[PDB]
């Protein structure tokens, strides 16, 4: 925003009635600037948590699991990213503005392919050091022994593990290009932040106790003298205004940070590695986690083990 | 609380890498943790199977991995080359090896048959 | 460009980054102004100019419309003894169109000449005549007892309220009568006030102005019938109806408006402007300073070596083609001091390397290396009171 | 929290005179019924486990 | 009350959910007034219609109380010049106790 168009609107007179007010104007700006700062931090705090920009081998034998709706495709993006950027339905007129971000989500969707591509090959390696390759199977069976069951239960399993793997990534698909309100923890953040531009731009249209609610017309039919009180109101209201949105938009973006540093940790600890913290990523015992690329933020696929069909036994 | 009065098993929460310990200093506002980490280097590729056939039975191993040069087969801790000779006390085995995916035909040690003689 | 950074900082050196040092807006000229076709003076004579006027009881009002009016003509004059304009300035009604003209005459005291005001009470102002709480034209009081020194009669009622009985209403009529006589607080004054609205139908009288000629596709400055605005006029593909004399989206700011003379309906729009913003690679070591103009097509503007990326314009920084580690944040994918100049390129990620993959290798490492790596945390601030 | 009845008070010259600062009570309306639901979801997100 | 949603929401169509539309309050009736019994006229007259006003050195005063007053049957009169009450307007005069 840029404060001495927003409250006058290029008439000189009122410029000079509002710069008697102090530095608030290069105050709110300062403020504005700040989150709009911090915003690209949080962005390269969540995604640029690799290295190099690793890369998929072109022959696909990883011991019958079928990463390719998730895995990129030479189009821009992989098919479940372009799913989720069509379940989102999102100006410069009068001293406003819109700055784009700093990291295209071309680039973005390069880092979570980078990513993905980088714990398919590797596994917890990477995140540690360099990219030590191991065959997809072995890696699932480090992680069941990491999980409390022994690696040959996999072995023995595999043909039904990679089954239930493809299946639950259908179910996925099909849960996401189906079901309404799937990303509504980002259509409230995009809805809350058009709805506070819209009050700004509609408080415009008050007098605040002025005879009217534009600044041209009380300029054009009244004597400096009296339209000095006139503008004042208008300017005093006006100034509150934009203080307010300034103040709100200072602790939504403090909510956002906070957001942005739990979804930084869960990368970290959840795709870098594997985590025993219970119900930190997901239901059940954690195997693996794959991210995927959003309108604006992360959606983050859990891979997890469930124990079923039970029985009782008598112990000692 | 849990980087300098333990050992985090948290991956990249304190350092790049695998965490060992880490040391805490005063600052003029504020705190810096200097975090002393273990990091593996000088890589090498080798061969790997996921078992082993031994006389219709299949050898996992208990902790490690199966790796071979080329000619001959040895056990290793999956963050070291430190090789030995594949053995039964260090091989644990389930079922027989018509089932994985993938098993190399190889010999598997039984310290105790020499002893026999 | 750099000095307005030395100065936005107040500082005379400043660090390297991306600051914002002010706007920018392309000013417009050659101002125009519409007013209607009608062109004809307005017999305010036939008002002014008349001895029959009527009693406080029946005071009378007169319409004025379709023609224009001089009001300098009159405003100027020593000919009144109170000209006090509410909310108009008097010397400006020249340039201001109005819809109706309401002109309200009658003869009262000249004590009692004050009491014909928004805010004010005693005698008139609650029994006879009142104004609301909002603005007229204007009020035009002059002596005229010259002309007058009984027949001038006057006693809760409503702004602009008339009272036409004359009866008696404990029997006791309670309507009176003046003296004119040259015998000073009962020294009769003709006494008229001028009403007018703004902005609530089509206008049609106003003052002598000279309705310049029409331009269109350009930043100009009209006074376009008494609406004076700035932007760039263009052709709409909408319509308006045959009741529509402007329109808007929001906020109050007029978006389209039908011609007065040619009943043609053209689109308003803000005229480009935006942020201007320099980027620096630090005084220590240059002074050499690239400039970015926000949102905007440089088609209008130094321009010695232009580059045109998705965040507006870039001036003083060459496009450079292989990609380098990111210095300096642009946006968009574009971050940008190497070779004696300034650089424009897209940042990349990293080195682009993709590990070896087979269903039957592996790799385990044979040495180590441990390292220590520093992480700063602030914990407290200062204790202000 | 009302504003029209905080601080006007049932005033029908209070409430006109009012109208004309914008929606200032509309918006502080919706930011408190926002930290009520928010102080809801708390709740539900620590004992429905 | 769904009309009233609408006209909350800006919109003609409204989700699920639990919006909050108004207040609501039971209107007054038949408004009372309680005024003490005292009621007989007092002199404003023994005041006003007088000739030995004291000149500005002792400027005299009196103090009245006790009495319902009249304040119409002065102030509605073109008797005086100057009428500007401080705070106060005329024509409430007759609703204010003191």
């Amino acid at each position: 925003v840029d404060c001495t168009m927003y409250i006058c609107g290029d008439s000189t007179e009122c410029s000079n009635l509002l710069l008697q007010y102090g530095s608030f104007c290069t105050q709110l700006n300062r403020a504005l600037t700040g989150i709009a700062v911090e915003q690209d931090k949080n962005t390269q705090e969540v995604f640029a948590q690799v290295k190099q920009i690793y890369k998929t081998p072109p022959i696909k034998d990883f011991g019958g699991f079928n990463f390719s709706q998730i895995l990129p495709d030479p189009s821009k993006r992989s098919f479940i990213e372009d799913l989720l950027f069509n379940k989102v339905t999102l100006q410069k007129f009068n001293g406003l503005t819109v700055l784009p971000p700093l990291l295209t989500d071309e680039m973005i969707a390069q880092y979570t392919s980078a990513l993905l591509a980088g714990t398919i090959t590797s596994g917890w390696t990477f995140g540690a050091g360099a990219a030590l390759q191991i065959p997809f199977a072995m890696q699932m069976a480090y992680r069941f022994n990491g999980i409390g069951v022994t690696q040959n239960v996999l072995y023995e399993n595999q043909k039904l593990i990679a089954n239930q793997f493809n299946s639950a990534i259908g179910k996925i698909q099909d849960s996401l290009s189906s079901t309404a309100s799937a990303l509504g923890k980002l259509q409230d953040v995009v809805n809350q932040n058009a709805q506070a531009l819209n009050t700004l731009v509609k408080q415009l249209s008050s007098n605040f106790g002025a005879i009217s609610s534009v600044l041209n017309d009380i300029l054009s039919r009244l004597d400096p003298p009296e339209a000095e009180v006139q503008i004042d109101r208008l300017i005093t209201g006006r100034l509150q205004s934009l203080q307010t949105y300034v103040t709100q938009q200072l602790i939504r973006a403090a909510e956002i940070r906070a957001s942005a540093n739990l979804a930084a940790t869960k990368m970290s600890e959840c795709v870098l590695g594997q985590s025993k913290r219970v119900d930190f990523c997901g239901k059940g015992y954690h195997l693996m986690s794959f991210p995927q690329s959003a309108p604006h933020g992360v959606v983050f696929l859990h891979v997890t083990y469930v124990p079923a069909q039970e029985k009782n036994f008598t112990t000692a | 609380s849990e980087c300098v009065l333990g050992q985090s098993k948290r991956v990249d929460f304190c350092g790049k890498g695998y965490h060992l310990m880490s040391f805490p200093q005063s600052a003029p506002h504020g705190v810096v943790f200097l975090h002393v980490t273990y990091v593996p280097a000088q890589e090498k590729n080798f061969t790997t199977a996921p078992a082993i056939c031994h006389d219709g039975k299949a050898h996992f191993p208990r902790e490690g991995v199966f790796v071979s040069n080329g000619t001959h087969w040895f056990v290793t801790q999956r963050n070291f080359y430190e090789p030995q000779i594949i053995t039964t006390d260090n091989t644990f085995v389930s079922g027989n090896c018509d089932v994985v995916i993938g098993i190399v035909n190889n010999t598997v040690y039984d310290p105790l048959q020499p002893e026999l003689d | 460009p750099l000095s307005e950074t030395k100065c936005t900082l107040k500082s005379f050196t400043v660090e390297k980054g991306i600051y914002q040092t002010s706007n920018f807006r392309v000013q417009p000229t050659e101002s125009i102004v519409r007013f209607p076709n009608i062109t004809n003076l307005c017999p305010f004579g036939e008002v002014f100019n008349a001895t029959r006027f009527a009693s406080v009881y029946a005071w009378n009002r007169k319409r004025i419309s379709n023609c224009v009016a001089d009001y300098s003509v009159l405003y100027n004059s020593a000919s009144f003894s109170t000209f006090k304009c509410y909310g108009v300035s008097p010397t400006k009604l020249n340039d201001l169109c109005f819809t109706n003209v309401y002109a309200d005459s009658f003869v009262i005291r000249g004590d009692e000449v004050r009491q014909i005001a928004p805010g004010q009470t005693g005698k008139i102002a609650d029994y006879n005549y009142k104004l609301p709480d909002d603005f007229t034209g204007c009020v035009i009081a002059w002596n005229s007892n010259n002309l007058d020194s009984y027949n001038y009669l006057y006693r809760n009622l409503k702004p602009f309220e008339r009272d036409i009985s004359t009866e008696i209403y404990n029997c006791y009529f309670p309507l009176q009568s003046y003296g004119f006589q040259p015998t000073v607080g009962y020294q009769p004054y003709r006494v008229v006030v001028l009403s007018f609205e703004l902005l609530h139908a089509p206008a049609t009288v106003c003052g002598p102005k000279k309705s310049t000629n029409l331009v269109k596709n350009k930043c100009v400055n009209f006074n376009f019938n008494g609406l004076t605005g700035t932007g760039v006029l263009t052709e709409s593909n909408k319509k308006f109806l045959p009741f529509q004399q402007f329109g808007r989206d929001i906020a109050d700011t007029t978006d389209a408006v039908r011609d007065p003379q040619t009943l043609e309906i053209l689109d308003i729009t803000p005229c480009s402007f935006g942020g201007v913003s320099v980027i620096t690679p630090g005084t220590n070591t240059s002074n050499q300073v690239a400039v970015l103009y926000q949102d905007v097509n440089c088609t209008e503007v130094t321009g010695s070596n232009v580059f045109q990326t998705r965040a507006g314009c870039l001036i003083g920084a060459e496009h450079v083609n292989n990609s380098y580690e990111c210095d300096i944040p642009i946006g968009a994918g574009i971050c940008a001091v190497a070779s004696q100049s300034i650089i424009a390129y897209t940042m990349s990620l990293g080195a682009e390397n993709s590990v070896a993959y087979s269903n039957n290798s592996i790799a385990i490492p044979t040495n180590f290396t441990i390292s220590v790596t520093t992480e700063i945390l602030p914990v407290s601030m200062t204790k202000t009171s």
